[PDB]
């Protein structure tokens, strides 16, 4: 938990001063030598209390409350004050004080451990108790997943559009004296079952019947003058503008309207439950015309206060079967075969009776099995069983299914609590990058430094695949079939609410402030729309910019975030970065959209700075001239902006593995580039060309032996120049592990050919290849890019084209994803039978051939009963090469008509590039030449 | 004179000119490290075709990278529109020259 990971970082940091700096001063490392081992002691101690709950350590939980957590941050507020200000101001006097406290607590864990019963481990301590980037790989997000979310949302679908009972209890049946009174009736289910798309057919369904309808979502806010607002809209018909209203006089406002008005609204996702009364007195009592009122909720406790008159009715959307459930638990476990544990699997299906069989309760408990393999006995059966309630009708809200979530996330191994936990300070079905979140784990320190030298980006990448394996958290996919984005699901947020506000872990600032002080101290805090020297991460989205005090009342800040913000320089705010020189324990300095004018010159008095992204700024020209002591920063992101670096102030910065945005000038290419032996990825742009600039950065590339990505581009409009790419065809050789190669620049393809008999490991990680300017593309050519064993996106274009035709091997690209081969007027494409197993979009060009068959015949592809895994949209180009308009035509039709019978009917497009769309005559007696 | 939408403002006389040079380069030229290779085709209004290309915050063109915003209209500048994908979906209509 918090207390526990909060501490075991700073042991190993610790340990790192004395190895680094402690190593000089003999008095202070003698003293040092006494903190390290209480350190180890204490911290090991409270792992072992671990096993025991925070909230019975009455001494020390309280004490983290007053003190221990205070101290675990002064002792921190000098950690980071002993590598340099220490240093210099030789703050020795204040170890003396701290020691003595932690030695009061050695003190009391000889003594609270003994007075609460606890088995005294500090004399059983002495008993019982006592270079490469790449550490481990720990696992990759399980392919089986993306498959299991497709059937269920495809599940859900299904079960939805049922609602011949719903229509029924409607009683829109004729014409009776009971369908002339008001009828309200509520719908409630689980977190998934589908109602909320059910809900949506009778909606479209009974527009003709009905005079009026209305449809508005409520959300996640539990109060009234949203919805009043949202309500008016569309009651029956727009009614301009009634922004300015109060909720006492909606009883006249909705009395206007409808005061004899058949009305027809829906509320929907709604988690009040006096709201129905209120809308109902502003309904007033049964009327003698008919209307229906149905509202859908997530919690029946809430829907049985909303639905409790004579006459309302309750319907809830049934579990999802007992053989169509085994479906969505049985592929997560046992993709193909087995017959060993099935009494246990069955009995673990019938404990979701307590819910039914919903589709959130079967994940969440199924992934926790198995996280890369099988697993052990599960003994799950002896916890939860089927005592834990049961939710059939009475505890299926706030008091079971809850459990159920709660249950799997104690089982999550250690340090990842703490990095779910985080996620509280983003809002509602937000959008979370993976790159932003992982640099910023980093940032304040929750990945443990294992290994004492290797990446911590890697390893915190490790830690997000394992949160996305079991249920924590939904992944977003994209081109290639990658994982860029996050999302949480809806009542998963709710848990993760509740506990963070039960630690004080994180504060969440509603519009108008917390009261909050003393004891309830505010530690980190996120806002979305004195005594406060103690806060050390502060985070601003944009839409609260309004309120926000200035940036000198600060000296312990840590993480300082103002990312798509409006700080800039423009409003009124008066924002201006003077003044950030009293903020020396930065750790995140974040500007990633704003229109900054000048970097302040003191920027480089923060000497302890990790990750700076300035991931867009056009105004931006140029750096500070100080930027020469940020000698621990890992991330600079400079894409979008033009700034030309200075002579003579980046060798000096050696701890870089990003660097994405740069320009060459003469010799910084080749002066500082060699030396930053950590660099990982680098994305440049050239400006010019010329033989005395190309090899100066090829000879810096040969010595970064740990790159794994590299990007290539030209700013300016001429490039006959083909020498950049045929100099680093000859020498450089790549890593074992490189990933991305993307080019604009003109290329060969004889290069790439020459490093795949170079290297000792042949290329096995080369995902991406981005070619637009290539100019030969032979037969012999498309063999060796189709043996690679991992590629996953290609694109080559063609220019000056020589060949006549091109085939894909049957037996050749397996993992392709996305294929873009768009050769020129020649080079009649020809698919092989059954070829591309797996790829989901594709484009083609084809010419006019003509010389390939002896008879007029129509221009055939190979796409008949082929490329059985199309999902996206297809695209094939059209070239006429001075041809006949109507065999243009003919060739429209015959390529669309072989993509008819395809077993998944994905959309088809066609372009004519030459632009034969005129008046359309036949007879045109060829159209134009190739340009 | 601007465009509102979910977090940003877009000056009008800018729109205009990525909506007539989508339909003069080729089509599926220009690739994106995520999405796709756009101009795209969509939907169909009152006959024809509509192409989508992404626009920068600021306004300026887009040649590669990352982009959270978007244009579709049709050949004759008459029915515009602006695409937002960011949190969530937002989609606003665009008037025409006259």
């Amino acid at each position: 938990d918090i207390v526990t990971g909060a501490i075991s970082n700073l042991i190993p940091k610790l340990g790192e001063l004395l190895t680094e700096e402690f190593k000089l001063h003999k008095g202070v490392k003698k003293n040092i030598e006494d903190l390290g081992k209480e350190l180890e002691s204490m911290n090991a101690a409270l792992i072992k209390i671990g096993e025991v709950p925070r909230e019975q350590l009455d001494s020390q939980d309280k004490l983290w409350a007053d003190e221990v957590r205070e101290l675990s941050y002064v002792i921190e507020d000098v950690v980071d004050k002993f590598l340099v200000q220490v240093d210099g101001i030789k703050s020795d006097d204040n170890n003396n004080e701290f020691e003595g406290l932690m030695k009061r607590t050695t003190e009391l864990l000889k003594k609270v451990k003994h007075k609460h019963g606890i088995a005294h481990a500090i004399k059983d301590i002495q008993e019982q108790l006592q270079f490469v980037p790449h550490p481990t790989r720990t696992i990759a997000i399980d392919p089986c997943l993306r498959a299991l979310y497709a059937e269920a949302t495809e599940l859900v679908g299904i079960y939805g559009k049922r609602d011949q009972g719903l229509m029924r209890l409607l009683s829109m049946e004729g014409d009776d004296a009971s369908n002339k009174r008001l009828k309200k009736v509520s719908i409630v289910g689980f977190g998934g079952l589908g109602k909320t798309t059910l809900a949506r057919a009778v909606y479209e369904k009974i527009k003709g019947d009905f005079d009026c309808r209305a449809f508005v979502p409520v959300g996640q806010n539990p109060d009234m003058k949203k919805v009043l607002r949202d309500i008016l809209i569309d009651l029956g018909n727009p009614h301009s503008d009634l922004a300015m209203l109060d909720a006492n006089q909606l009883i006249k406002k909705l009395h206007e309207f409808l005061e004899n008005k058949r009305y027809l609204v829906i509320i929907d996702d709604i988690w009040d439950e006096k709201l129905w009364e209120g809308i109902n007195f502003a309904f007033s009592n049964r009327n003698n015309l008919g209307s229906r009122l149905i509202t859908t909720t997530r919690i029946v406790s809430v829907s049985n206060s909303c639905c409790s008159s004579d006459g309302d009715s309750v319907y809830q959307m049934e579990p999802l079967s007992v053989d169509d459930s085994r479906m969505l638990f049985y592929k997560r476990i046992f993709p193909d075969e087995n017959a060993c544990i099935n009494e246990f699997e069955q009995v673990s299906r019938d404990i979701l009776k307590k819910c039914g069989g919903v589709p959130l309760a079967i994940i969440t408990i199924a992934s926790a099995l198995a996280g890369d393999q099988k697993m052990k006995p599960k003994c799950e059966w002896d916890i939860l069983l089927r005592s834990l309630g049961s939710g059939l009708t009475e505890d299926n809200s706030l008091e079971e299914m809850r459990r159920i979530l709660s249950f799997s996330y104690s089982n999550l191994p250690s340090n990842l609590k703490t990095c779910l936990l985080y996620l509280c300070v983003y809002p509602e079905d937000s959008m979370i990058s993976r790159d932003k979140l992982i640099w910023k784990w980093v940032a304040e320190g929750f990945v443990h430094h294992e290994n004492q030298g290797n990446s911590l980006y890697l390893l915190g990448l490790n830690y997000f695949n394992q949160l996305i394996n079991r249920s924590m958290i939904q992944p977003i996919y994209n081109y290639s079939g990658e994982a860029y984005a996050c999302r949480v699901h809806d009542m998963v947020l709710d848990l993760i609410c509740n506990l963070s506000n039960e630690a004080k872990f994180v504060n969440l600032l509603d519009g108008t402030g917390n009261s909050m002080s003393s004891q309830s101290n505010c530690r980190r805090l996120s806002l979305q729309k004195k005594s406060m020297s103690r806060v050390r991460s502060i985070t601003i989205f944009p839409s609260a910019i309004e309120v926000m005090p200035s940036l000198s009342r600060f000296d312990v800040l840590r993480v300082l975030d103002l990312s798509r913000c409006n700080l800039g320089e423009n409003s009124s705010m008066q924002l201006n970065l003077k003044g950030v020189g009293h903020l020396t324990h930065l750790r995140y300095l974040g500007l990633e959209g704003t229109n900054i004018s000048k970097l302040p010159a003191e920027i480089g008095k923060l000497q302890f700075l990790e990750v700076l992204d300035l991931e867009n700024n056009h105004n931006l020209k140029e750096l500070p001239s100080t930027v020469c002591n940020f000698r621990r920063l890992i991330y600079l992101n400079l894409v979008g902006c033009q700034v030309v670096p200075p002579v003579g102030v980046l060798q000096n910065l050696t701890s870089i593995e990003v660097l994405s945005g740069i320009l060459v000038s003469l010799n910084i290419i080749a002066q500082e580039l060699g030396n930053l032996k950590r660099l990982r990825e680098l994305n440049i742009l050239f400006n010019d060309g010329s033989l005395d600039l190309y090899e100066g950065f090829v000879k810096s590339l040969c010595n970064l032996h740990h790159i794994e990505s590299l990007i290539i581009g030209c700013n300016s409009r001429e490039t006959s120049s083909f020498e950049l790419m045929d100099l680093l065809g000859e020498r450089w050789v790549p890593p074992v592990h490189f990933r991305e190669f993307v080019s604009s620049m003109p290329s060969q393809l004889s290069a790439l050919r020459g490093w795949i008999k170079r290297d000792p490991s042949h290329l096995s990680n080369l995902s991406e290849l981005i070619l637009t300017s290539v100019k030969e593309v032979q037969q012999d050519d498309v063999v060796i890019i189709g043996a690679l064993s991992s590629l996953r996106r290609l694109c080559i274009k063609s220019t000056y084209q020589t060949q006549r035709l091109l085939v894909i091997p049957a037996d050749g690209f397996r993992c392709i994803v996305g294929f873009h081969l768009d050769c020129g007027s020649a080079t009649q494409i020809l698919f092989e039978p059954g070829a591309l197993p797996r790829a989901e979009s594709v484009v083609i060009s084809l010419g006019v051939r003509v010389a390939k068959e002896d008879g007029n015949r129509g221009f055939d592809l190979g796409l008949q009963g082929n490329l059985l895994s199309l999902r996206r949209d297809v695209f094939v180009s059209i070239y006429c090469g001075g041809a006949r308009v109507g065999e243009a035509k003919e060739a429209e039709a015959a390529v669309r008509r072989a993509l008819d019978a395809h077993p998944s009917h994905p959309p088809i497009y066609f372009e004519m590039r030459p632009h034969i769309a005129k008046g359309a005559h036949d007879d045109d007696l060829c159209e134009e030449r190739r340009r | 004179g601007y465009i509102t939408l979910g977090m940003g403002s877009i000056h009008k006389n800018d729109i205009y000119r990525v909506a007539e040079h989508m339909w003069t380069i080729d089509a599926y030229s220009v690739p994106s490290n995520n999405h796709g290779s756009y101009p795209i085709f969509g939907e169909e209004i009152n006959g024809s075709v509509t192409r989508i290309f992404p626009i920068v915050y600021n306004g300026d063109d887009w040649r590669s990278g990352d982009f959270y915003y978007s244009v579709e209209s049709t050949e004759d500048l008459s029915y515009i529109k602006l695409r937002y994908n960011g949190a969530r979906y937002e989609t606003c209509m665009v008037s025409s020259p006259e």
